[PDB]
């Protein structure tokens, strides 16, 4: 009954708000922004 | 194709944008055309 009760109560805490898989989120996170970064940079005179 | 006075290869199509009176070519993020409004006949393409 305690192990059952466990597993059931993973799933509640998971699905809280907080950044549970903020660990897995930077990952995207940092992706997306070098490459956005990359893409904006290409519009700089750069003294031209 | 040389709208104008850019130049540079793409493919011309049909758009749903639209210009204001005194709004005559679009730009994009990194700051390239990527719109306008040909001269004679004031349609509205998509350069790709
Ligand atoms: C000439 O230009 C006018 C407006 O500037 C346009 O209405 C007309 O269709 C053009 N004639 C052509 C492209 O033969």
């Amino acid at each position: 009954n305690q192990f059952n009760s466990a597993i059931g109560k993973i799933q509640d805490s998971l699905s809280s708000t907080p950044s549970a898989l903020g660990k897995l989120q930077d990952v995207v996170n940092h992706n997306a922004q070098a490459l956005n970064t990359l893409v904006k940079q290409l519009s700089s005179k750069f003294g031209a | 194709f040389n709208f104008n006075g850019l130049k540079g290869t793409g493919v011309l199509t049909e758009s749903n944008k639209k210009f204001l009176p005194f709004q005559q070519f679009g730009r994009d993020i990194a700051d390239t055309t990527d719109a306008v409004r040909d001269p004679q006949t004031l349609e509205i393409l998509d350069i790709t």
